[PDB]
RNA sequence: UUGCGAUAACGAACGAGACCUUAACCUACUAAAUAGUGGUGCUAGCAUUUGCUGGUUAUCCACUUCUUAGAGGGACUAUCGGUUUCAAGCCGAUGGAAGUUUGAGGCAAUAACAGGUCUGUGAUGCCCUUAGACGUUCUGGGCCGCACGCGCGCUACACUGACGGAGCCAGCGAGUCUAACCUUGGCCGAGAGGUCUUGGUAAUCUUGUGAAACUCCGUCGUGCUGGGGAUAGAGCAUUGUAAUUAUUGCUCUUCAACGAGGAAUUCCUAGUAAGCGCAAGUCAUCAGCUUGCGUUGAUUACGUCCCUGCCCUUUGUACACACC
């Protein structure tokens, strides 16, 4: 149901849809993409390392991310 | 101590040890669908097999599957410490065994029918369909079992 | 719909069979000295402002 | 026998705080007129012995519970004193109701 | 519920009936002179008697 | 500019000192790691599976630093938790004593703690020095 | 010697004894700076007496708070009460009374519990139920 | 018993006591038991004055 | 007006808290006008606090919870359904992340959004029972402002908790979506839907 | 004598209760009312309050 | 039935209240190597140049804030508004440690009940039994037996969570030589536990009972799933003369119902409900129980007589053994 591996088309859909997500979190990737929460956590970490989303809270159990600029 | 990324080339549902193991489940928890293999046993076998613990059981290599099967089937030869097993000090040969997928019901029937055969009290209760661990039968187990 | 606001002047007393409803006198904020008695469900006190959906219904239930 | 101190400690245990603090007041006044150096009467935390019972002798009724208490108060007075003139007046007017123990020390 | 019983009230009446050129509109000195002009057996009862006596003096005012 | 192991947060210090111990590789991990649970009250073994003994030894060393005498039984009570007893209610159960005894013996032979004639282990002078240098690095990052 | 007061703050069973003296801005809590208290989300409770009156009022005092008893929240409330009462006590004994009254008004306009201990004490448990008011569930059948 | 209990009650009351009570419970020539009281004077029933001024 | 230096270095972000008491350290309580007069003096803002945790006595008198802060009241309504009893630290964390999300989505002030959500779902008319039992009737009556605030907070937190139960979305973001939809007035949120149900029943049972 | 204070004072109470029932059963035909125990150094004295000392 | 008032009554007594116990305040008193704190006669460390510490009370000095417990003080609803028959009182505000009888109990009248207890008693009338005993003891079994109906509960149905690691905080108790109790520390063991020592007849030592919920960082990811842990197999221990009908504990495996519960029904108004554990009781061993304790701590009302029960008054009575 929810993807636990990421294919290349899912990876480019992440990098072309998570920018211009106004608010980004684990459940936001889980429901607006069709990935699971483990890839959602991994993708959040990877995308803030790249720097096109930027953090606000970075709590465990709840990460609030917004878009960069 | 730092985290680097990993790419997921995948295989679907996989027959392992005559049991359909589900890929898309992490390897410790995917191997727990095998009977005789619980969570502690899965974690210890996946640690003795040098298998990555984060490796989702369908992206696992066939030879890594084979090492997991060998350690599961012959655990005392991979330094699994023999207090960790299903059948220690067995009933008939004194050998520590860990009993796996289809053999757990077989050893369960061997234990129970040995216990019927000697006309022991617990085997009599198993034959009668009652609780065997000294439970009070007046109020509990009163719709099924 | 143009609701009307009303200020509580006097708490006239608990009504209703279980005593949860209270009865108050209120006066209208626009058009002052136009006054009506209302049944109020919650905890109300003098000078409380409350919003009437209807401006023409006098409370009858008492004692 | 010529003004030699002993380093004694007198522990006073009772259940009746009127009689007990009367005995400790008498000990403090005795030291305070014999000019003995003394640590004053140190008051330990009063111990409460609680016993919770059911009131009924059978097992019928509402489950009513009784808490009984015994209260034990403890003091101690340290002294540095000449024993042979302390015990010339210690052994008289012996206190009832209060358990006294005198322990000598060399610490 | 702060209604005061007849042991407080009768004591206050029997204090104002004979010690009026005394006790005044102040609880603290009324509380002090109840200890002299009466034998109230507890401090709480003395405080209730003195406060009701003061409440009565503020009414005779 | 003097830094003790009180000026820095506990989690930051314990992560930094565990990484220092894992990078120096002198702490003599006992080898029944990967099989043990860390308590009877636990359900699963530690999820790190490499590390966690450095984290336990870092926490123990910081604990000895902040106290005066800690023994093995005190450590077991400290690291215990609430045991699920299934259908019966939860309860405190002490942690595994062999793990904490071997952590204490390991910090003895790397010189962080010592044998303390009033009881358990007190910290050594070299232990105070090493922990203070780690705390200084943890602040000045 | 040095000018110094000692105060305390009290929540339910926590007691924080604070030693305030003439110094250079130190604010320590039982070994550690005020900036690490745990809970993190309640750290602004103990920042409140620092920030209601300004940090400029704390530049010539050293505060050392030993908090014992209670629990995690209750210790935080006793700490903030101890710090506020210690600063008011230092300004009562050494600084102007007008300054002390302005500090007291600044605390009390925000929170009365900064200087006054909450009198709410646990009511005893009664037989016939698990709690003080609550009773055991009764059957009729 | 109406001789005995009253002869205890008057003896206590002119012995210089504030109040006296005698309760006799049991069976006396009838199977069905009853209880009967014999009180003269003033008695307190509640509070610390019971532990202070009452012998029972 | 200057950064004070001490033997314990107080950080700069918390040194700007001298000039203004913000919620947690981010959001101002100024320009937090309550749009619905008749809910002023029951939605209590304008006495700022630093965190939504206070050991305040509000239950010993009739109207002291009107002087309890509205953020503490919304926080207090999150610590229920039994397993969350106690756990105000968890509730305060949920409120902190909720105001974070309400700032990220819809960039205006989150305290203003939650007070608009209170005033948009406080029900102005409600029915009561009349009659001595089952053989009864139902009468429409007005609603007190304190009751409106109480029932608004209950309707927001209950529909947050139900939406967060048994799915991937967290309580701090179902609460955020609930408060944002309520603050607009949407009829997608539980609280606005139940307020409309209450007032429709009141009109039908005048 | 190497006993706790909590147990020593309780045992003194039990000794008092046992003497009380022993003298209640023994000295009942000469009006025993009470007993008081005074523990002294190397003596303990037992005072029997009775209405008739001559038959005690 | 607390008073104010009205008044063929007036003035009183029991019960209520007062009282006692406990909780809350006291930088006011008296003090303390069985409670702490500050210095330093003394020294000793680590970063350093003063922050965090470790240790000696005729091999230190001083103090009492915190703790303890004695003596007291303190609140009387004070004061001020409003309301009331300018009463009894009630509400609001300010002050105050406290303004819900300040919180909570203990005690508790007149009388009853065919209420319970003869199996608590060497409390007891009568009857029954008394050597083939219904006395007493010993062995074994049973009280736990299981198609089922009911009551009190515990554990859950998960993401406001489970798991892992890390952080890390109480209060009420209890304890052995008038014989084996509470046990620190060291060592061995995955664990349960074993062993060698130690301290404590206890504000001294167990014990800062380092309790759990909780907090942080991770793993999981809406799937009866890593929720749940019933049932069952094998093994290792402990208690005990004895564990089988599993005493209990541990380890591995097995992994059921249960996705929030008809009809109905319980408890509850503030440090209360609820959540969370801890100690004691019984105890050789056994807590899902009770008695208390503390930790975290809401929502809602400050009302009514609608339901239910109780009380009063009037009323009717052919009832008084009193509607059984
Ligand atoms: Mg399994
Ligand atoms: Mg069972
Ligand atoms: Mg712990
Ligand atoms: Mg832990
Ligand atoms: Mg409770
Ligand atoms: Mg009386
Ligand atoms: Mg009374
Ligand atoms: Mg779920
Ligand atoms: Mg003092
Ligand atoms: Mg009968
Ligand atoms: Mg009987
Ligand atoms: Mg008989
Ligand atoms: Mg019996
Ligand atoms: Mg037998
Ligand atoms: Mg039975
Ligand atoms: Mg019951
Ligand atoms: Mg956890
Ligand atoms: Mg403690
Ligand atoms: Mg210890
Ligand atoms: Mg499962
Ligand atoms: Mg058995
Ligand atoms: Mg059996
Ligand atoms: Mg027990
Ligand atoms: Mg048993
Ligand atoms: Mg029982
Ligand atoms: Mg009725
Ligand atoms: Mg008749």
């Amino acid at each position: 149901q929810h993807a636990v591996i990421l294919d290349q088309e899912k990876y480019d859909r992440i990098l072309k849809e998570v920018p211009t997500y106004r608010y980004v979190s684990v459940s936001v990737l889980v429901d607006r993409l069709k990935i699971g929460g483990s890839l959602a956590r991994i993708a959040l970490r990877h995308l803030e390392k790249e720097g096109i989303i930027k953090p606000i809270s970075k709590h465990s159990k709840q990460a609030i991310y917004t878009r960069a600029t | 101590s730092l985290v680097v990324q990993e790419q997921g080339s995948f295989q679907h549902i996989l027959r392992l040890l005559n049991t359909n193991v589900d890929g898309n489940i992490k390897i410790v928890y995917a191997l727990t669908t095998i009977k005789g293999v619980g969570r502690r046993y899965s974690n210890l076998v996946c640690k003795k097999a040098d298998v990555d613990l984060h490796k989702r059981a369908g992206e696992l290599t066939q030879e890594e599957l084979e090492r997991i099967v060998q350690i599961m089937q012959n655990p005392t030869h991979y330094k699994i410490p023999a207090w960790f097993l299903n059948r220690q000090n067995d009933i008939t040969d004194g050998k520590d065994y860990h009993t796996l997928a289809n053999n757990v019901e077989s050893k369960l029937r061997d234990d129970l029918e040995r216990l019927k055969k000697i006309r022991a009290h617990r085997g009599i209760r198993h034959f009668w369909g009652l609780r065997v661990r000294g439970q009070h039968t007046k109020t509990t187990g009163r719709r099924r079992a | 719909t143009p609701v009307t606001l009303a200020k509580v002047i006097k708490v006239l007393g608990r009504t209703g069979s279980r005593g949860g409803v209270t009865q108050v006198r209120v006066e209208f904020l626009e058009d002052t000295s136009r006054t009506i008695v209302r049944n109020v469900k919650g905890p109300v006190r003098e000078n409380d402002i409350l919003v009437l959906m209807e401006s023409e219904r006098e409370a009858r239930r008492l004692r | 026998q010529q003004q030699q101190i002993i380093k004694i400690r007198i522990t006073l245990t009772s259940t009746k705080v009127k009689q007990l603090e009367n005995v400790s007041s008498n000990i403090v006044k005795n030291a305070e007129q014999h000019n003995l150096v003394k640590k004053g009467p140190v008051r330990l935390p009063t111990k409460v012995l609680k016993i919770s019972t059911r009131k009924t002798p059978n097992g019928e009724g509402s489950k009513t519970w009784e808490t009984y208490e015994m209260r034990i108060h403890k003091r101690y007075i340290d002294l540095e004193a000449p024993v042979q003139i302390v015990k010339r007046i210690t052994q008289i007017t012996i206190e009832p109701g209060v358990d006294v123990e005198v322990v000598v020390a060399s610490n | 519920g702060r209604v005061r019983t007849k042991t407080v009230k009768r004591a206050s009446k029997a204090l104002i009936e004979r010690y009026y050129p005394k006790l005044t509109l102040d609880f603290q000195t009324n509380k002090r002179l109840c200890d002299e002009i009466a034998t109230i057996q507890s401090k709480r009862l003395r405080n209730k008697i003195a406060g009701y006596t003061t409440h009565l003096m503020k009414r005779i005012q | 500019p003097g830094v003790s192991v009180r000026d820095v947060a506990a989690q930051d210090f314990i992560n930094a000192y565990a990484s220092f111990l894992q990078r120096q590789g002198k702490l003599e991990v006992p080898g029944y790691v990967d099989i043990v649970k860390t308590s009877s009250g636990n359900e699963m073994p530690p999820q790190d599976a490499e590390g966690w003994f450095y984290k336990r030894a870092a926490s123990v060393a910081r604990h000895i630093y902040m106290r005066k005498q800690v023994g093995v039984g005190k450590l077991n009570k400290l690291y215990g938790g609430a045991k699920s007893r299934g259908v019966r209610p939860y309860k405190h159960i002490d942690a595994s004593g062999s793990i904490n005894r071997k952590v204490l013996q390991a910090l003895e032979k790397i010189g962080i703690v010592e044998i303390s004639p009033k009881g358990g282990r007190r910290i050594s002078e070299n232990g105070q020095r090493d922990l203070d240098r780690i705390a200084a690095q943890t602040l000045e990052e | 010697a040095v000018p110094s007061v000692q105060t305390f703050g009290k929540k339910k069973s926590a007691t924080a004894v604070a030693h305030v003296k003439a110094g250079k801005g130190l604010i320590k809590v039982n070994g550690s700076p005020i900036t690490l208290v745990e809970p993190e989300i309640l750290r602004f409770k103990v920042y409140e007496p620092l920030l209601l009156v300004g940090l400029d009022k704390f530049s010539n005092i050293d505060i050392r708070v030993r908090v014992t008893g209670g629990g995690h929240v209750s210790q935080v409330y006793a700490i903030r009460q101890a710090i506020a009462k210690g600063l008011v006590a230092y300004h009562q004994k050494y600084v102007d009374e007008q300054s002390k009254n302005e500090l007291k008004k600044a605390f009390t306009s925000y929170d009365r519990t900064l200087l006054i201990a909450d009198s709410r004490r646990p009511e005893p448990k009664k037989f016939g139920g698990k709690g003080a008011r609550s009773r055991f569930q009764k059957s009729y059948r | 018993i109406r001789r005995a209990a009253y002869g205890v009650v008057r003896y206590v009351m002119e012995s210089g006591a504030k109040g006296c009570e005698v309760v006799v419970s049991g069976k006396l020539r009838a199977a069905r038991a009853k209880a009967m009281k014999f009180a003269d004077g003033f008695l307190i029933h509640s509070g610390q004055p019971v532990n202070d001024f009452i012998d029972t | 007006f200057t950064p004070v230096v001490l033997a314990t270095p107080i950080p700069e972000e918390v040194q700007q808290a001298q000039t203004e008491i913000k919620l947690f350290n981010k959001w101002s309580f100024e320009e937090v006008e309550v749009k619905d007069a008749s809910l002023v003096d029951y939605v209590q803002v304008r006495q700022p606090i630093f965190v939504a945790h206070t050991a305040g006595r509000y239950a010993n008198k009739r109207f002291r919870k009107a002087q309890c802060p509205i953020i503490e009241r919304l926080t207090n309504s999150l610590m229920m359904n039994g397993r969350n009893n106690g756990k105000k630290l968890k509730a305060v964390r949920i409120i902190k992340h909720t105001l974070d999300i309400i700032n990220v989505l819809t960039d205006q002030n989150p305290i203003q959004v939650v007070v608009d959500a209170i005033t948009n779902t406080g029900p102005r008319e409600d029915t009561t029972r009349v009659g001595g039992g089952g053989a009864a009737r139902r009468q429409a009556v007005d609603v007190s402002p304190l009751r409106r605030v109480n029932q608004a907070i209950a309707l927001l937190t209950i529909g947050a908790r139900e939406a967060a139960f048994r799915n991937i979305k967290t309580i701090a973001e179902t609460l955020a979506e609930e408060l944002i939809n309520a603050a607009k007035g949407s009829s997608t949120s539980y609280a606005i839907k139940k307020k409309d149900e209450l007032e429709r029943v009141a009109k039908s049972n005048r | 004598a190497l006993i706790s204070k909590k147990r020593k004072l309780v045992a003194d109470g039990v000794f008092y209760a046992e003497l009380n029932e022993f003298f209640t059963r023994e000295l009942a035909e000469e009006g025993y009312s009470g007993v008081e125990v005074r523990v002294t150094p190397t003596k303990t004295e037992v005072i029997i309050r009775a209405t008739r000392t001559q038959d005690v």
